[PDB]
């Protein structure tokens, strides 16, 4: 009862996308493998489903250049050509679904980006506290965790043992080409300069790791 | 072709209320209409499916019905954990592209709480940043509802209108508010040009547009 994917990443513009869903749980004949995707702050969109029939279901914009293949040892793949820049770029998902059980789960999603652009490790900027950052009790810290590619890049605070009060934003962006985000936490004011807060960055498709301390100035 | 119309884009109850969604099809579905929930960071989860079926563990405060070419979704006993976005889909499909299993547009359920005012803090650009030849000005409104929320940068009292990136977390299970990071990016060149940088805020919870602002130095 469990599913996931794999294979994901950047993609070259005239690259050709191949994911591999894993069903480890169930006996994949007689269950359906469906492929949505998601595109960033938007809306699901179903590509294609493979029925546990064997029969093939696509999506009408994607029947044209997407084919599901099935190898019943565990194994489902969806090949996708003419990437677009635009368009593929989103979080893909593969599901255990049926139409008319109460058998139904999904993958946790893996990042696709198509574009020319090259993978760049993330710039990690403190947002130190200050009078501009305080208001009586509360205080507010952050990392600007600026100019990487792709996504994605997840951000701790003191290695996990600060999480109430942390907001870590949806990444933007940039005219640049890159990405940037921001993750913040207010903290008690009379805290600071005896409790120290560090900001773990982690960027997996650079492979690096940072900790800023974040300090008063 | 199948489409899935899907109302309203957006709808607000407080705590212990109802809520309706309404879902279209091109042409009858008959009963194959899932209802699924997609919380922030998540894979989607089936609430429904066959139209009026329940998932296992569901609680029978969601409620589905309709068949042919209307649908409905209607949640009651609102609780703050139930804000999230709310997707209907066919589990019917053909191979000739009739019928397809398309996602509605979306439905937000946003949980109904007291206003509230943003929280502002402003945080000038690093003396580490600055070495890299980049400023980065942010502003940070925290834990305010609604969500509407306009921001205005002012270097010496001039707006700046296309140098801003905004960005939003979703609705918060807990308290049910809203944080939004703002962001200026400048040159270290243009950034040592003024010396007065303002972010300008409006929202409902507050009767006059407020000011937070810093003299660089
Ligand atoms: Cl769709």
């Amino acid at each position: 009862q469990s599913v996931k994917e794999s294979e994901g990443g950047l993609f070259k513009p005239t690259d050709t996308l191949t994911l591999t869903c894993t069903v480890s749980g169930f006996s994949l004949s007689s269950n359906a493998i469906s492929w949505v995707r998601q595109a960033p702050g938007n809306g699901l969109e179903w590509i294609g489903t493979i029925g546990g029939s064997g029969n093939t279901y696509y999506a009408s914009w994607a029947k044209s250049r997407s084919t599901i293949t099935r190898n019943t040892n565990e194994n489902t793949v969806t090949l996708k050509m003419t990437s677009l820049t635009a368009a593929d770029t989103a979080t893909y998902f593969c599901a255990r679904d049926s139409a008319t059980t109460d058998s139904n789960i999904w993958g946790p999603g893996t990042l696709v980006t198509v574009s020319s652009a090259s993978t760049k490790g993330p710039s990690v900027f403190p947002l130190a506290p200050s009078s501009k950052s305080t208001s009586g009790g509360t205080a507010a810290l952050g990392c600007l965790v600026k100019d990487y590619f792709p996504e994605p890049v997840t951000v701790s605070w003191n290695s996990g043992a600060l999480t109430s009060g942390v907001h870590t934003f949806p990444a933007v962006l940039q005219s640049s080409g890159l990405y940037s985000l921001s993750s913040v936490v207010t903290v008690p004011s009379s805290s600071l300069g005896t409790q120290t807060y560090i900001c773990n960055v982690n960027h997996k498709p650079s492979n690096t790791k940072v900790d800023k301390k974040v300090e008063p100035k | 072709e199948l489409d899935m119309t899907q109302t309203p884009a957006s709808v607000e109850a407080a705590v212990g209320g109802t809520v309706t969604i309404k879902c279209q099809a091109s042409q009858s579905i008959y009963s194959y209409l899932a209802w699924y929930q997609q919380e922030p960071g998540q894979p989607p989860k089936r609430l429904i499916y066959k139209a009026s079926t329940l998932a296992s563990g569901v609680p029978p405060r969601f409620k589905g019905s309709g068949s042919g070419t209307e649908f409905t979704l209607t949640i009651s006993d609102l609780e703050c954990a139930d804000a999230a976005t709310y997707y209907c889909q066919s589990n019917l499909y053909s191979i000739n592209s009739d019928y397809g299993a398309a996602f509605g547009g979306g439905t937000e359920v946003v949980v109904k709480r007291t206003v509230a005012a943003p929280s502002v803090f402003i945080f000038p650009p690093s003396d580490e940043q600055l070495k890299s030849g980049t400023a980065s000005v942010v502003c940070l409104l925290n834990n305010f509802y609604p969500r509407e929320a306009k921001v205005q940068w002012k270097v010496d009292n001039a707006l700046q209108s296309g140098n801003s990136q905004e960005s939003v977390t979703e609705q918060d299970s807990k308290d049910s508010t809203y944080s939004l990071s703002s962001t200026l990016t400048l040159s270290k060149a243009d950034y040592e040009k003024h010396k007065v940088y303002a972010c300008e805020v409006t929202h409902q919870g507050l009767s006059s547009p407020v000011t937070k602002s810093f003299n660089r130095g």
